[PDB]
């Protein structure tokens, strides 16, 4: 799961933290290769400061990673949670 | 269907022959030498009682006219006794009083509106009076003082109520329950309270109360409209196994699966009742999420894309006790983690210092006392279970008595601060004749409570009263050792609220039926 884009992802994201994009294209990479715990933890991150981040991609890709997730999912379960205490 | 009509005169008799056998039967009951009144059952004996309440719910007469009337009048006195806490029977006393003399002057030829116009304004300068005259009482040692009159001289309930409230402040919530037997004890847990009442009747299972109580059941949240029972059986069905019965807060509920769960839980099968959200608005929201975090649940809201198929037993709120009355509904002692509650304080707090304007503020500074605010239990034990109940009925009565009581303060009882009051006001005049008779009619009204207590008593009703006027202040007469003084140190006393409410309730209901003209109804 250690790929070598998510590697150049996770260089970029180091030199430019407040990237809300970058690292919502990272996260997506992350999701992809069942490395969800890092990616709504990154994602996570950048809505509690932004909702609005990345013009809003941030929030969409989160709320469809937890819809890939599926209800059975205790993390996913988790982060739902947190979202709507966070959203409203 | 064929209705019938009645015009003027005609009418106004027929109403006033209602009211009259009302008031008759409730009014010998007044006071502390109350006479009884039997009741029929349909099966065994009969029952013997002393009480207001429990007569007035009874009466309903043969002709239709007179019905309507007795109705009209019981429907407006029976709100001040949920508002306050006592005084039915007051209440049908002076409307009976008032009604008598206005239709009488009606009937030899002044104008209707003038007299509803002079009982208004004497009613306004009475309640000026009555808020003079009051004493405070805020302090610790007369709230003992206050409970312990209020429950028949028992120093007991009184120093515990008054060491609770204490414990939890004057705007807390106070809960009683059963213990483990013959020793006191007061806790604080974790608990919530909001104003929202049942969606409908036949919920109720204690019946001398009114009230629905359920032990350790299960809840669910509901951010949607709900009309179609349909999407509701796989929670149910999960609800069912485990034998738990269950409480469902959402928005509304309306036809189809309202009628379905009366039916259920009314054959027995299964436990539910429902009640809508608190507020509107996105505050709504905001109130599902608290009792959200209070309980661990889970709140189900469509726009981030639950449904209701969707949940599973994991989803719901489990939580000690819940109490329903009839517009107040009590959460006590659920689940929650200290951590998730802080943290919930910490963002309102920060919110709070985040404002731009008062009115939010203020309603954020709402928000964080009812969450991290409490609850305090009390439970009372009796060895020889019969005392035990005994005993609980009576604390509550003085939980409430003291409640109402430190609201707003008292004042001397026993029929005298309404004669007192009516004394002070001799010189009040109108605008012109009509109002001026107006005026006296209800002046000479205010005095009805303690003639009848007097005259219960086996005395001389005129003597006692115009012995009462010659004095001043608190100086009154008690009835239950024949004797003049200072009503303040025997120990007979009652809330200012009260009085206010019986006053301008039955005030209410005689303005509006002095001027009625048309009687429309059914055919025998």
């Amino acid at each position: 799961a250690d790929t070598p884009e998510i590697q150049q992802l996770q260089q970029q994201v180091a030199e430019n933290p407040e990237d809300a994009a970058l690292a919502t294209q990272l996260a997506l990479q992350l999701h992809q290769v069942g490395r969800n715990e890092e990616a709504l933890e990154l994602l996570f991150g950048h809505l509690r400061k932004d909702l609005t981040a990345a013009d809003g991609q941030t929030r969409k890709t989160f709320q469809e990673i937890l819809a890939a997730l599926g209800t059975g999912d205790a993390l996913a379960s988790k982060y739902r949670r947190q979202l709507y205490a966070l959203l409203y | 269907a064929a209705k019938d009509v009645k015009f003027g005169n005609d009418a106004r008799v027929k109403m006033l022959r209602g009211v009259n056998v009302l008031a008759d039967a409730v009014k010998v009951t007044l006071g502390p030498k109350g006479r009884n009144v039997v009741l029929d059952k349909s099966f065994g004996a009969p029952t013997i009682t002393k009480d207001g309440v429990s007569v007035a719910r009874e009466i309903e007469l043969e002709d239709k006219f007179e019905n309507m009337g007795a109705q009209m009048v019981k429907e407006v006195a029976s709100k001040a006794n949920d508002a306050a806490g006592d005084g039915t029977t007051t209440a049908t006393v002076l409307a009976q009083a008032i009604i008598t003399e206005g239709l009488k002057a009606v009937a030899a030829g002044m104008n209707p509106m003038d007299l509803k116009r002079g009982i208004d304004k004497a009613v306004t300068a009475a309640v000026e009076e009555l808020k003079a005259l009051s004493v405070p009482c805020s302090d610790s040692k007369a709230i003992a003082q206050v409970g312990t009159i209020s429950a028949n001289s028992d120093e007991t309930v009184g120093k515990l109520i008054a060491e609770a409230m204490d414990k939890v402040g004057k705007e807390g919530v106070i809960t009683v329950e059963d213990g483990t037997g013959l020793q006191d004890e007061l806790d604080v847990v974790e608990g919530m309270q909001f104003d929202r009442g049942y969606l409908s009747p036949y919920f109720i299972n204690k019946p001398e109360t009114g009230a629905v109580e359920l032990e350790s059941p299960f809840i669910l949240l509901a951010d949607k409209k709900i009309s179609n029972i349909r999407e509701m059986l796989p929670v149910l069905e999960a609800v069912a196994k485990a034998g738990k019965p269950l409480l469902i807060i959402a928005e509304d509920v309306e036809g189809e699966a309202l009628a379905t769960l009366v039916v259920n839980t009314m054959r027995g099968i299964v436990k539910v009742a429902a009640v809508k959200a608190p507020g509107f608005g996105d505050r709504r929201k905001a109130m599902l999420q608290d009792i959200a975090t209070l309980t661990g649940g889970t709140v189900i809201s469509e726009e981030i894309g639950m449904e209701l198929e969707k949940a599973t037993l994991e989803d719901l709120g489990q939580a000690k006790r819940v109490v329903i009355n009839k517009d107040t509904t009590t959460i006590i002692d659920g689940v929650g983690e200290e951590a998730a509650i802080q943290g919930r304080v910490a963002q309102i707090r920060q919110q709070i210092e985040e404002a731009t304007s008062d009115y939010d503020r203020e309603k954020l500074q709402e928000r964080v006392a009812k969450l991290a605010g409490g609850v305090a239990v009390i439970k009372v034990g009796a060895a020889t279970e019969v005392e035990m109940k005994e005993k609980k009925a009576r604390v509550e009565d003085a939980l409430h008595a003291t409640r109402a009581a430190v609201e707003e303060g008292v004042v001397a009882g026993g029929g005298v601060a309404l004669i007192r009051v009516a004394s002070k006001l001799a010189d009040l005049r109108g605008q012109n004749e009509d109002q001026n008779v107006g005026i006296k009619v209800a002046l000479r009204a205010m005095e009805a409570p303690l003639r009848q207590i007097v005259l219960n008593c086996g005395e001389e009703p005129s003597v006692v009263a115009n012995t009462v006027k010659g004095g001043d202040g608190n100086y009154g007469y008690n009835a239950a050792t024949e004797e003049y003084g200072n009503m303040i140190d025997m120990g007979i006393l009652d809330p200012t609220k009260v009085t206010r409410s019986a006053l301008q309730y039955a005030a209410s209901v005689a303005g509006l039926m002095i001027t009625t003209e048309c009687m429309v109804t059914d055919l025998p």
